[PDB]
RNA sequence: CCAUAGGUUAAUGAGGCGAACCGGGGGAACUGAAACAUCUAAGUACCCCGAGGAAAAGAAAUCAACCGAGAUUCCCCCAG
RNA sequence: UUUUGUAUAAUGGGUCAGCGACUUAUAUUCUGUAGCAAGGUUAACCGAAUAGGGGAGCCGAAGGGAAACCGAGUCUUAACU
RNA sequence: GUUUAUUAAAAACACAGCACUGUGCAAACACGAAAGUGGACGUAUACGGUGUGACGCCUGCCCGGUGCCGGGAGGUUAAU
RNA sequence: UGAACUCGCUGUGAAGAUGCAGUGUACCCGCGGCAAGACGGAAAGACCCCGUAAACCUUUACUAUAGCUUGACACUGAACA
RNA sequence: CUUUAAUGUUUGAUGUUCUAACGUUGACCCGUAAUCCGGGUUGCGGACAGUGUCUGGUGGGUAGUUUGACUGGGGCGGUCUCCUCCUAAAGAGUAACGGAGGAGCACGAAGGUUGGCUAAUCCUGGUCGGACAUCAGGAGGUUAGUGCAAUGGCAUAAGCCAGCUUGACUGCGAGCGUGACGGCGCGAGCAGGUGCGAAAGCAGGUCAUAGUGAUCCGGUGGUUCUGAAUGGAAGGGCCAUC
C-alpha cells in the first residue's frame, strides 16, 4: 500500500484508480498565483491502451501497484494460452 | 516487505507455537528446528506452518 | 459472597450459624449465596458453624476455643 | 513590497540523544547490576568484577568502588572493582 | 446529581489496598514476532501507576 | 319492477374559551464530543388532537429462584 | 487594561448619584473542628413532627487474582533461593 | 426598450431571427406528501428547455475525455 | 470631552513630544480669519493573518437524501403453445 | 470436455386469446336548474399499467459538514517518525527553514560453540596475460575488512574459513541507566530443559546504535477461568498471536 501525491509521480510511476492501472507519460506543473496548483499529468493506458488525459490539483494522492516490468523468454504456444521464462530467478508465467 | 511470517506449530500433542519470519522466495523448504516446549517440557523438533 | 471477620461472630444467636441469623444480624446482605470464615482474631465462645467456608486459620482458632465446624 | 522566492533545506535532521558517558565515576561505591559506562563502542574495557552487556554497557558484577585502569600493551582504559 | 464515572478508565485500573491502582501494559496486540522475549516477558505482569499520572486516575473516578 | 343512493321534517347530542398538570400523533437544530458524519443534545423545544379533577396504567402468558413473593402508581435505596 | 516594555501619540472613562460581576443545589475529595470510636450514621416515611421511632442501606475493620479460588497471605510459575 | 430603489444605464441583459433537442396529448415540464391545476379549453406551422442574437457573406477538421443516444452478445452484480 | 495653570528648539524615550532634560522667547484676555499639529472627529479595519468561527456558492471532496429508474413480492386472474 | 435425444426435469423467457380484478381526464342516463363527484348499462384498455414494502443504479436538484501545522506575513516550495556526526561552549542535556549523510531491512547462516588463520596497495619473477585473473618472494603495516550510512570500536579479534549444531528456549530476575508519562535499555544469577568443548566455560540472536507506532474493534489456536434457573454451548477472560 502506498500513496503518491500530484507533486510526486512525475514519469514512468503507475497509479491506480477503479482500474485500470495507467502509466504517467509526461507532466507539466502550474503554481499560479490566487488558487491551488495542478499538474496536467498526460497519462497512458496499459490494458486496452490508448491515452487518459486528467489535470490532477494539489489533492489527492492514488495508489501506486504494481510497476513490474521485466525481460522474459517465450518458448511455448498450446491452444490459446501461453508461457514465457525468466533467467534471473527462473519462474514460470501464464 | 519480501520477508514475510511463518508458524512454527508444535509436532507434539501441545497447542504451544513459536512465529518467526521466514524468506519464502530464496529457500522454499520447510524448517524443522529442535527448541524448547514449555508445556511438555521435552525438546520437541518443530514444524513449519502458516 | 461476603466476608466475615472473628469478631463478628459471637453476637448471631445462640450458637448455630448460617446463612440465615447472620442475614437478621445486618453483617452480610439479602442477596449472599456464599460466606466465610476469616482468621481475623479475639473469638471466644464456643461458635457451631454449618454450611460456611472455614479458610484454614479459623478452623484453628475456632476449634481453641471450642467449636465444631462441619460442610 | 516586492518579495522574491525562497530557496528550500534538504537539511534539518537529528536524533534522540542517546545519553551516553560514563555514570558512576571513580572511587564510588555501587551495588551489584549498577550500569557504570554506556558507551557505543568500548572506549572501556571490561576489568575484575565488571562485566560487559550485548550493548557494550559495562555493568558492576558485585558490590565496591568503581576503579579505572591504564592497564594492557594497547594502553587501554578497563574498569574494576575492589570488593568491598 | 452525582458524579458519573468514566466508563473507559474503570475497566483498564483497579484500587489496590493503599489507595494505588495497577494497569496492564500496553504493547501486546498485534506484531510482536519483531519484538524480544524480554520485552515480551515484563510487559505480561500488571504494574503500578506512577505518580507523575497518578492525579488524573484519581479525578476521573471517584467512586471506584 | 323490488330496493337503495338521494331529498324534506322532527328528536336528542356536539362546535367555542381556559394558567399549568396527563395520554397519544408528529418532531428539530444550536450545543457536547475541544473539528465532525454515528451518538449526545432529546423524545427536550414546539405543532396537533382528545379526556379529567387528577389523568394515565392496573388484577400476571410477571419476576424469581429451584426456596418463594402475589395488580398499578409514587418516594428512599440498590447504583454511577 | 494588555504587555519583553508605557507620559506614551496603545485601549477605556464628560462628571455625579443609583444599580452592576466567583454563586446555588447535589455529589465526591482534602484540611481545620465537634461527637462517638473497631465501629459510625440513618434515607424516605409513621409522627399531638426541627422530639422520638425507622438499621432498608452506605462506609471502615483483609487483601491478592482476569476469574473460579485461596486467605495474613496471595498471584505469576512445573516450582520459586 | 430594461436593470443594480439609496455612488455603476453600459460593451450588460432583453430582442425579432436562427439552430439543436424534448413532447402524439391522461403530452413533455412545473406546482403540490396527495387529489388537482398550469401548460391549454392548445395540440407538431403547437409547446417546453438550451445556446447564439436583425441583416449580408459564411460557419472548417477532430468521437479520444465527459455527457447524451442506440444495441444487446459476453463478463462482473442486489433483494430473493 | 481623564484632568490641564494647553510655547519654539535639539535630544532622549513603546523607537515622530503642549508635559521628560538642556536652552530660547513670550504682559493678561477676546473677536475675525487660515487649517500645519493635537498620530483631530466619525465607524471594536473593509485589506492581511489568527479562530480546530459562521455563511452562502461550486465540483469526478465525504456520507446521505427528494425525484427519476430496474427487478422480486403484494393488489393479480383464466385457457393453451 | 463436447455434439445427440429419451425421460421426473427445476422452472424462467414471451405470445397470442378470453374477462371478472384494476384504469377509463370516451359517450349516454340519473342524483342535479351541476364540464366536481357518485351510481348505472356500454365502449376501449386489461392482468399490462399504477401504487405500497424490500433492493441495486443514477443523483450538487437539495441538506449536514471537513478542507492540518510549523513559517524570519499566507500563499507557493520544503519538513514532520527513527539513526550518525558537527553546531553543543573538555559529565549529561541543549535551539533555528544551521552544515552533512542514511533508514521503513537482511540472515536458519551472515546465529550458537569449538578449532585454525591475518590483511590494503605497490615492487620483482612467471604460459597465453594487459593498468588490474591465479602462483612465488619481500617491503609494508592494519592506510584492509566488518550484509547497509556515519562516529565509536575491535589482533584475545567483533575480520575470514571449516567441523558440529539451533541458547533466535520457557518461567523469573536482585539491581540501576534513560524518559512528564505511555515506554525504552542493560542485567549478574536462580529453576527447568538443550547445544558445543576432553575440560575450564560460553550461548535467552547478529560488533553496537536506525529497519518501527498506543488503544479500540475484528479473526485463528489453546486453556471448564466464568458461563443470566440447572446440565451444556454461544459470547466474554487469560495466554500465544494476526
Amino acid at each position: 500500500m502506498a500513496t503518491y501525491y500530484s507533486n510526486d509521480f512525475r514519469a514512468g510511476l503507475k497509479i491506480m484508480l477503479d482500474g485500470e492501472p495507467y502509466a504517467v507519460e509526461a507532466s507539466e506543473f502550474v503554481k499560479p498565483g490566487k488558487g491551488q496548483a495542478f499538474a496536467r499529468v498526460k497519462l497512458r493506458r496499459l490494458l486496452t491502451g490508448t491515452r487518459v488525459e486528467k489535470t490532477f490539483k494539489s489533492t489527492d494522492s492514488a495508489e501506486g501497484a504494481d510497476v513490474v516490468d521485466m525481460n522474459l523468454t517465450y518458448l511455448y504456444n498450446d491452444g490459446e494460452f501461453w508461457h514465457f521464462m525468466n533467467n534471473e530467478t527462473f519462474e514460470q508465467l501464464s | 516487505g519480501i520477508r514475510e511470517k511463518i508458524k512454527l506449530v508444535s509436532s507434539a500433542g501441545t497447542g504451544h507455537f513459536y512465529t518467526t519470519t521466514k524468506n519464502k522466495r530464496t529457500k522454499p523448504e520447510k524448517l524443522e528446528l529442535k527448541k524448547f516446549d514449555p508445556v511438555v517440557r521435552q525438546h520437541v523438533i518443530y514444524k513449519e506452518a502458516k | 459472597t461476603a466476608e466475615i471477620r472473628l469478631s463478628d461472630l459471637a453476637k448471631v444467636e445462640g450458637g448455630v450459624v448460617d446463612l440465615n441469623t447472620l442475614k437478621a444480624a445486618n453483617i452480610i446482605g439479602i442477596q449472599i449465596e456464599f460466606a466465610k470464615v476469616i482468621l481475623a482474631g479475639e473469638v471466644t465462645t464456643p461458635v457451631t458453624v454449618r454450611g460456611l467456608r472455614v479458610t484454614k486459620g479459623a478452623r484453628a482458632a475456632i476449634e481453641a476455643a471450642g467449636g465444631k465446624i462441619e460442610e | 513590497a516586492h518579495k522574491k522566492g525562497l530557496g528550500s533545506t534538504r537539511n534539518g535532521r537529528d536524533s534522540e540523544a542517546k545519553r551516553l558517558g560514563v555514570k558512576r565515576f571513580g572511587g564510588e561505591s555501587v551495588l551489584a547490576g549498577s550500569i557504570i559506562v554506556r558507551q557505543r563502542g568500548t572506549k572501556f574495557h571490561a576489568g575484575a568484577n565488571v562485566g560487559c552487556g550485548r550493548d557494550h554497557t559495562l555493568f558492576a558484577k558485585a558490590d565496591g568502588k568503581v576503579k579505572f585502569e591504564v592497564k594492557g600493551p594497547k594502553n587501554r582504559k578497563f574498569i574494576s572493582i575492589e570488593a568491598e | 446529581p452525582k458524579i458519573k464515572t468514566v466508563r473507559g478508565a474503570a475497566k483498564r485500573f483497579k484500587k489496590t489496598g493503599k489507595g494505588g491502582f495497577k494497569h496492564k501494559h500496553a504493547n501486546l496486540r498485534h506484531i510482536l514476532t519483531k519484538k524480544a522475549t524480554k520485552r515480551k516477558r515484563h510487559l505480561r505482569p500488571k504494574a503500578m501507576v506512577s505518580k507523575g499520572d497518578l492525579g488524573l486516575v484519581i479525578a476521573c473516578l471517584p467512586y471506584a
